[PDB]
C-alpha cells in the first residue's frame, strides 16, 4: 500500500489516506509527510477469497438439490462479472 | 394343455431349496441412492451396506408374506388382498 502511495506521490513527503483491498485483508493506513503512521492503521479480516467463499456458500444454501458441482474458478468468474 | 396351480407349486419347490439373491443389484441400489438424497446430499456408500440392505428387506418381505398367507387361509381363502396385509400389519404391531 505504501509502495503504491509512493508510486502515485513520488516526492515522498506528501500527506494522504491509503485504502487497500487485498486478497485476504483490507487495510486503512494514514500517511503523514510521506511516513506511514502505523500506530493508527487498522485491518479488517476480509478479502476477495472470503468474498468468493461467501458467494459459494450462498449458492450452496440457495439451491440444495443442484445436480452439478461448481468449482472455485467458476464462482470467481461469477464474482468478477456480475457483482457491484 | 396345462393346468394352473401345479406349476405354481413346482417352482415353489424350485425356489425353495435354492437360497439365491432375488432382486437385482442395480435398481435397488439406485432406489437406496435416491431415498438417502433428501436427508444428506452427496452421500456415497459401499457394496457391503447395500447387500446388508438387500438381506434385511428380503427378510422383512418374507416374514410378512407367509404371515399374510396364514391370514389369507384363516379366512378360508387362497388369494391375498389389501385387508390381509393391513391385518398382518396390525397383528404384528407396527401401528
Amino acid at each position: 500500500s505504501l509502495f503504491s502511495f509512493y508510486n502515485y506521490n513520488p516526492s515522498g513527503n506528501k500527506t494522504g489516506l491509503v485504502i487497500s483491498c487485498g486478497h485476504e485483508d483490507t487495510n486503512v493506513i494514514p500517511v503523514v509527510d510521506g511516513a506511514g503512521i502505523l500506530t493508527d492503521a487498522k485491518r479488517i479480516n476480509w478479502g476477495g477469497h472470503q468474498a468468493v467463499d461467501y458467494l459459494n456458500d450462498l449458492m450452496a444454501l440457495k439451491y440444495p438439490y443442484f445436480p452439478t458441482k461448481m468449482s472455485y474458478l467458476q464462482y470467481e468468474t461469477m464474482y468478477k462479472d456480475y457483482c457491484y | 394343455r396345462y393346468k394352473p396351480g401345479t406349476v405354481a407349486l413346482r417352482e415353489i419347490r424350485r425356489f425353495q431349496k435354492s437360497t439365491e439373491l432375488l432382486i437385482r443389484k442395480l435398481p435397488f441400489q439406485r432406489l437406496v441412492r435416491e431415498i438417502a438424497q433428501d436427508f444428506k446430499t452427496d452421500l456415497r456408500f459401499q457394496s457391503s451396506a447395500i447387500g446388508a440392505l438387500q438381506e434385511s428387506v428380503e427378510a422383512y418381505l418374507v416374514s410378512l408374506f407367509e404371515d399374510t398367507n396364514l391370514a389369507a387361509i384363516h379366512a378360508k381363502r387362497v388369494t391375498i388382498q389389501k385387508k390381509d396385509i393391513k391385518l398382518a400389519r396390525r397383528l404384528r404391531g407396527e401401528r
